């Protein structure tokens, strides 16, 4: 039982900081993923972070552009969207992954989906 | 009529290809699972695992094994299992598991006239269970058993809990001294990997640690030592040997309790609830001795009854506050 | 195929499921044991480990051959193709046959049909112990082996050499740590069961424990502690805190020593000899503090000591008397 | 012999689709060791004897029983007997597989195997160490229901049980019992179960006295402070604190040598009875020293506490014995 | 169409020689590796090893297994692996490893029409990892898994990471309480031995110990005992029993802390950071008692307030210096 | 040309009798040994054993396996080893050993046109090593591995170190924290038993314990406690509580150090060097308290400064003598 | 990541002491090897030392002539070239070997090569 609230979707052309605040049984769901949904297109992997350890992985598109990290005190994950581009125009969603729930990349493996911040540039 | 039954079974296995699943190239074979929990033998915080013994039954139809003219279910010797296709089921979070082998392989095969195969195994498994020990020993754990097809995707095989919520029996049999089973749940889903989508069944238990042992063994000695430390404040301030002895000895008693204790737990980098309590109690007894140093420092060395009188009230009251905050946060 | 034909002929028309001389005279199997190493003896588990070269010798007229050579030293895998005795160890708990880098089995066939079949085995056998004189105790760990399915009327066991020469335990082979192998006795017995009456060969190893370890670790510190408790008798009665601290900490020291000895002590209901010594030494330390209680109480009521003067003499003597009684009872026998 | 094996149906029990096969069972308990209350288990080595009649193996060429080795075991059909409460079990294969087959001319088969099994035994440690435990050895067919295999204790079981000869380090087999539960009623149907119940009693603990007695005289040592004068403030305080320090070492060092399972044992209860007494002795002097600024409290404590400890001992020992 | 598939597979294996690698006598067979890390169960300083569970996949082409007229990938029962050539891959730094066997051998074989073989295993391995404990517990370790061909040289076989930097998945799954995974790297090289040059793949992890547990459990008690020892310097010099008792008892408390501690670590001959700290703290408390001996030696025995006053400043200041040097050197 | 190679190898194994050694009935087969030491994982004083991992290679000629018309060395799948004769080599002083089995049996077979067989195994062995702990922890050990033919006498088989002094590689790889490898030696001899004379090869290592850990952990605390005990002699003789407390507490500290220590070592009946030191130190601190009893006995009870003054010199000097004799005898 | 600096290449006919100073992650590279390169010829093994233990091995040419040892304090290895000969005229290089990097003798197993002191006699 996880609740995800995302915030900080602004407008740029630029650096941006999406945030993702979790609450509930976050222990059972050690992985947080960032997805983004362009109008029409399928839901697309951006990156993922382990709550414990901060082991990070990125899609190629956002590799060395975006940076994820967390703070376990607040139970918060952030996508630091630097060096933005007009391809990076989508409804960015946050989601939680179970420990044994499969590959990082596949949105069907994820159970608890945040609302989804729209970001346009 | 044993020659007739022998003939029928020989015919079933003639040209049977174990390499090919039932309905190869067609719709997936539906495999129904059914578990009877014999025991949960052990739960280890230090190894972050638990040991389960169960009767694991699998239920599917193989039309290659259908037989006519015998209105019985054939129970066959367990060695027939080696001549049949069986699902490639494994436990994804298991550490070490075996099928019991005395006096024979604890395995069953029952065939049905329509080709239904009932395949049963008695398995002991040590399975991983990552525990959140932040609230230890006031913690609740979620230990799971993850059941999956190793090589067959959901194009080729599907799992379901046979009987829905009754597919798992024997939860009432589980008798762990240190835990109560609050709840069990049965889940079914598909899990995607690079090699494809695989069927998954998940059995989980909610374990609740019984506090009673820890109150008496770790909490109460700590409380009594901390209270004992306060006796100093009612002793005459001229009794330097007596009051310094009481302060030190209680501190050292608190060290012996702490260090002995630490042989029972895993080497976690975070603060358990019990670690926080023991660290708080250590600080109290340490401050009680330092309180005397302050009294000692000004009476002789340079009101003395006033400083003691404040200590007589402030220390028990602070410990009460400490306990209140602690037990509210953690209970 | 000079020897291939010979081996094929011997194996042809040969049934390993039937003992040699089936239905006739008993099959006499001669056995000898070479103990390569005598592993550690676990007092807590009442078991001992031992690596041996278990050799079995018997005659099988079905495998006799005529040829130039006299002895056929064959591969270890030849064993599965011939009949072998079903020898098992009755008191063995967990026995392992080594398989590195090949199955450690020897198989030789003589011209007359004599078969030498040896195998390197690591045997963990039950050794029940009476730990009443521990650590000044000696135990006889046996090794009973015999047929599992063939009774006396079908197969009997004998020692290949003389009973003393059949079992050979070199001094260098003694891997004992706290024990000393005084000697071994070799005997053959006969037992009965529901299956039948069987021949049992028994080897008893007489082990004597060495008390050097427990003397330094346990006895000497305990003797020093009780002597240290008696020091308070010579201390002046006016120094109440000094003597009070002396008694309480010597008890605390005794508890630490007694607790430490528990980890090495096996868990048995009956108290060992060392347990009695520690318990009595505990009483002496406790009595020393009680002695000061009487001294302090009497002088304050009346408020050098007669109690102290007698305690300075009686206490050292009575502990010495206990030692002579304790050691003579246990160090003897 | 060989012709019998050629036409032998190994996958099928004798008389399939007919009356159930009667199997006589006998046990020869060689030893019982590794009785661990921490792991709630015990290790047992037995000679399991199974007797049943198979008409397919009947022979008339001779009137002598056929003594066969372990090689012939794989050829024949065997009952799927398994130990229900066994955590782990295995066969002894040195120097060969410890199996024997006795084929009588009538067709009765004697199947004996030497097996060592670690059997789970639920132990209630509420009265520990003055506790009596009952452990069981359940045996039943794994796959064949009552319609196929029926188990019963053989008449010889009463004589070669061997439980009397057993010598346990910490327990004594007070009694043993053989029971036949006709209807286990598992998921697959009715399964007859043969269970061996033997009651284990801890051997009137004397090693516990090696632990009880130090606690007994420690609280007696705390009472020594009462005869000490009130002026000896460092002496009485030091005696009180060290006894608490000594008592803490005794209590916690036991847990190192005792099982770590979360249970309130009688040995624990006695420790906290001793713990509160030495704790009360030290706080008793706190009132005595504070009220000095008399010996009446000391005089009362000099008799009430020795009497109170005697009273609590009577309550403790009577309840647990 | 199961007879057709059975025929095709039977034909593939007819006259197949497992002894000969694909393209025997020709260019080396390229074997692509792919690991999915299920868990790292344990890291042992005392045994200098770690325990890894992974899904180990191997990818190569065997033209002997090419089949036509079936537009599917054939997932076969794991027992077919015994009839195929597979690489002789081993883990050069492993101590003990096994393929999971319940309910079946956790093994996969998938054939492709072009003769590509996808061979997967679920393996638990205990692998050696020599650790540099000079900075323990402020240390960073490099634990590797070395993957090599046992008998085939680079003339006969070649390894590569299939997918390059994506060949290893699941590093985010690793949940070791005592370590964080900082980084992982994939390396490929050739290793030369007397018997020839062999292909090597190396997977390494950088593990960083979490300090938090050690600060609270070992460092803070040591700091508080050392500070406690200084209380003596504010006590009256006439309080001989009190001040000598404080000095000794703290020393003995420091011994109990030390000896208890040493059951957690390997028998290394070098000084860990924590050993250096505890040895420093012991020296401080020892000097505090010796300080009193000096005061005791001249006041009674032969300024006294001056010696204490210097001790009141010099001891805390020296401990601050000691801590400053220590924590700068090691952090 | 795979059919030709398959034909050649099939011909080699046709009618091959594994039961008969090469040149059966003729001169002994010469078997060359070659070891590559991967690791020495563990050395146990308590179990009196050590754990070795090595690549064990055997080299011999079997004229039955000679092949013509192929100018290659054939590396064959490890399963071919089951169809060949191999030597019956065993490790006479091994306790438990296994061939690694993941992902396959870590075994190699390489044939050469002249019939030379190169047979390699990767083995982990726990082998007995009786240690002389009289000088522990200042001891030097000789741990050996004894390699012998099980059943074949020197009439039938002969061993040699292939390459002489280079037959064993990888000694530089051995990284035992507690030991340094001083030297290794290779020996060859014949060993006579009742069943005949057997070939033997012996590999031995000289292990030297590093002192550093023991100086700091066991020796230095003991030295500091013994020195601490002497402080009593500079304290006023009227300070009865203080001086008796110091004597006892140091004695009890010396007991806690001793008993904790004893969980690290085997239950040997003889005196290790460290046992002798700790027993000496105990005696010193015991005599220091008894010294006060003598002072106490005559000052009050019946020169007092003279007895203390002698103690101030005689005790440190005797401890210096004790240390001198000890460290000369043992270093 | 290892850096190797070698020094002490003088001229004799004689005893010489080459030194080899290491810095960086020397723990991962427990073995130091000495090579020597004559003009034209291939790189040739001389000897090797383990940092921990000082387990030493020599080529036959330099066996009982050259002696290697180390001091772990400075992280320094030395080739003590006694009894020199005109065959011992080469660019002597120092190199570091990984723990699992293969046989001592083979320069391709070594990763981090020192500069190389020229020594002529
Ligand atoms: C210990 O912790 C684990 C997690 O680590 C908990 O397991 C979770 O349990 C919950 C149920 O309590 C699971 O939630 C369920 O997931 C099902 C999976 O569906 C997937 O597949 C289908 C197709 O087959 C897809 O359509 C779907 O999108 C998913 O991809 C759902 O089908 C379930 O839905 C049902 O209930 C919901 C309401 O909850 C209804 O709205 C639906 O219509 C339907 O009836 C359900 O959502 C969750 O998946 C589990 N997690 C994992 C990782 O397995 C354990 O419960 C916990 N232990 C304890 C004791 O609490
Ligand atoms: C834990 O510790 C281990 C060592 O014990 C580290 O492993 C080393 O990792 C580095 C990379 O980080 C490796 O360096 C690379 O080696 C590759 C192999 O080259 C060898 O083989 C080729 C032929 O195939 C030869 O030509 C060559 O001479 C070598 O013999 C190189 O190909 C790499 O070169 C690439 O990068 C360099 C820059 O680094 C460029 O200059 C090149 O152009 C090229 O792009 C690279 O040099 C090193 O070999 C590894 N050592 C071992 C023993 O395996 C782990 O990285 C460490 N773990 C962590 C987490 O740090
Ligand atoms: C067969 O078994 C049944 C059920 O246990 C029993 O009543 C009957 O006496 C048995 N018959 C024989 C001959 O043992
Ligand atoms: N059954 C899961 C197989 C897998 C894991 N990772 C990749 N493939
Ligand atoms: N695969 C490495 C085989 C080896 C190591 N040493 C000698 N041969």
């Amino acid at each position: 039982q996880v609740q995800l609230v995302e915030s900080g979707g602004g407008l740029v052309q630029g650096s941006l900081r999406l945030s993702c605040a979790a609450s509930g049984h976050t222990f059972n769901y050690p992985i947080m993923g960032w997805f983004r949904q362009a109008p029409g297109k399928e839901r697309e992997f951006v990156g993922a972070i382990s709550w414990s350890g901060g082991s990070t992985s990125y899609a190629d598109s956002v590799k060395d552009r975006f940076t994820i990290s967390r703070d376990n005190a607040k139970n918060t994950v952030y996508l630091e969207m630097n060096n933005l581009k007009p391809e990076d125009t989508a409804v960015y969603y946050c989601a939680a992954k179970g420990r044994y729930s499969g590959g990082l990349y596949y949105p069907t493996n994820y159970d608890y989906w945040g609302q989804g911040t729209q970001v346009t540039v | 009529n044993m020659s007739f039954v022998k003939e029928t079974v020989d015919k079933l296995l003639k040209g049977y290809d174990i390499r090919l699943r039932p309905d190869f190239g067609g719709p997936p074979v539906c495999v129904g699972m059914n578990i009877d929990i014999a025991s949960i033998d052990m739960v280890s915080e230090v190894n972050m695992d638990y040991t389960l013994t169960m009767y694991f039954q699998q239920y599917w139809r193989d039309k290659r094994l259908a037989y006519s003219g015998i209105p019985l279910n054939l129970t066959l010797d367990n060695r027939v299992a080696d001549q049949l296709w069986v699902p490639d089921t494994y436990f994804l979070n298991d550490k070490k598991s075996f099928v019991h082998g005395v006096t024979v392989k604890n395995r069953m095969i029952r065939l049905h006239p329509d080709g239904t195969v009932l395949y049963g195994l008695r398995i002991t498994t040590t399975a991983a269970c990552m525990m959140d020990l932040r609230r230890y020993p006031l913690d609740e754990q979620n230990c799971t058993l993850e059941i999956e097809s190793y090589g067959y995707t959901t194009d080729d095989i599907e799992f379901y809990w046979r009987g829905g919520d009754k597919a798992v029996t024997g939860v009432e049999r589980i008798e762990l001294p240190q835990f109560s089973i609050v709840e069990h749940r049965l889940v079914s889903r598909n899990v995607v990997f690079a090699t494809g989508a695989y069927p998954r069944l998940s059995l989980s238990f909610r374990l609740k640690r019984n506090i009673g042992y820890f109150i008496l063994q770790t909490y109460m000695p700590s409380i009594l030592i901390t209270i004992l430390s306060w006796v100093s404040f009612w002793i005459n301030y001229d009794a330097s040997a007596a009051r310094v002895a009481l302060g030190i000895t209680t501190v050292l008693t608190m060290t012996t309790i702490n260090t002995h204790l630490r042989e029972t737990l895993p080497k976690i980098p975070y603060v358990k609830a019990i670690d926080m309590y023991l660290m708080g109690c250590f600080v109290f007894v340490f401050l009680a001795l330092l309180e005397y140093a302050f009294v000692n420092y000004i009476f002789f060395g340079r009101d003395v009854n006033a400083i003691d009188r404040w200590s007589r009230i402030v220390f028990p009251f602070t410990f009460s506050l400490f306990n209140l905050v602690y037990w509210l946060y953690y209970v | 195929e000079n020897f291939t034909r010979i081996l094929d002929s011997l194996l042809d028309g040969y049934d390993n499921r039937l003992r040699p001389g089936f239905g006739g005279p008993v099959t006499e199997v001669k056995t000898d044991i070479y103990v390569t190493s005598f592993g550690p003896v676990s007092d807590v588990e009442m078991e001992y480990t031992m690596d041996v070269f278990f050799r079995q010798t018997w005659i099988d007229k079905r495998l006799k051959y005529d040829g130039p050579i006299e002895i056929l030293r064959l591969n270890n895998m030849m064993v599965t193709k011939v009949w072998t005795p079903d020898t098992f160890f009755r008191n063995g708990k967990k026995s392992v046959s080594h398989n590195m880098t090949a199955p450690n089995k020897l198989f030789r066939i003589m011209r007359n049909g004599t078969i030498l079949y040896t195998m390197r085995l690591t045997i963990s056998a039950e050794c029940p112990m009476r730990l009443v004189d521990f650590p000044m105790d000696g135990h006889a760990c046996p090794l009973k082996f015999g047929s599992y399915a063939y009774p006396k009327s079908e197969m009997i066991y004998t020692w290949t050499k003389g009973p003393e020469k059949s079992v050979e335990v070199p001094k260098e082979s003694s891997s004992l740590v706290q024990y000393d192998l005084i000697g071994q006795t070799v005997s053959s017995e006969t037992i009965k069961s529901i299956t039948g009456e069987y021949i049992v060969m028994t080897v008893y190893f007489h082990l004597r424990r060495k008390m050097g370890y427990f003397m330094i670790q346990t006895y000497i510190p305990c003797i020093m502690t009780v002597i240290l408790s008696q020091v308070s008798f010579w201390i002046n009665k006016e120094s109440v805190p000094a003597r009070t601290v002396f008694g309480i900490t010597t008890v605390l020291t005794m508890t630490t020593l007694s607790i430490s000895a528990r980890h090495s002590l096996p868990k048995v209901s009956y108290a060992t000899a060392m347990d009695w010594f520690i318990a009595v030494c505990f009483a002496f330390v406790f009595s020393a503090l009680i002695e000061f209680a009487a001294v302090n109480y009497f002088t304050n009521i009346q408020m050098t000591s007669k109690i102290d003067k007698y305690a300075r003499i009686l206490f050292p003597v009575t502990f010495g008397a206990f030692n002579m009684v304790y050691w003579v009872v246990y160090l003897s026998k | 012999l060989d012709g019998l094996i050629a036409g032998y149906a190994r996958n099928f029990r004798p008389g399939i689709g007919g009356p159930p096969v009667n199997v006589a069972l006998a046990l020869e308990v060689a030893s019982i060791d590794h009785i661990s209350e921490a792991n709630m288990e015990y290790t047992m080595t037995v000679f399991l004897h199974q007797s049943w009649r198979d008409s397919r193996l009947s022979y008339n060429h001779t009137n002598e029983t056929l003594g066969l080795d372990s090689r012939f075991v794989d050829k024949l059909w065997l009952p799927d007997t398994f130990i229900v409460n066994a955590k782990s079990a295995w066969f002894h294969d040195v120097t060969v597989e410890n199996k024997l087959i006795r084929l009588q001319p009538d067709g009765v088969i004697l199947y004996s195997i030497r097996i060592t099994s670690t059997v789970a035994c639920d132990m209630d440690l509420a009265k520990y160490p003055m506790d009596e435990q009952e452990c069981m050895l359940d045996l039943e067919s794994y796959g064949y229901s009552s319609e196929d295999i029926v188990y019963y204790w053989s008449e010889s079981q009463e004589h070669i049980h061997g439980l009397d000869k057993l010598q346990l380090a910490q327990f004594t087999i007070t009694s043993y019992r053989f029971t036949t539960e006709l209807m286990n009623f598992k998921s697959a149907g009715q399964f007859p179960r043969l269970s061996l119940h033997f009651h284990l009693r801890r051997n009137r603990g004397v090693y516990i006295i090696q632990s009880y007695m130090p606690s007994v005289l420690l609280v007696a040592m705390s009472w020594v402070s009462f005869w000490i004068s009130q002026a000896a403030v460092p002496a009485r305080v030091s005696l009180g604190i060290t006894t608490v320090l000594t008592m803490t070492t005794l209590m916690v060092s036991a847990r190192s040598s005792l099982p770590r399972a979360s249970a309130i044992k009688a040995l624990d209860v006695y420790f906290w009875i001793c713990y509160v007494f030495v704790f009360a002795a030290l706080v008793e002097y706190a009132f005595a020293h504070f009220n000095a600024d008399a010996d009446t409290i000391d005089i009362y404590a000099r008799a009430v506490f020795p009497a109170a400890f005697a009273a609590v001992n009577v309550i403790y020992w009577a309840a647990y014995a």
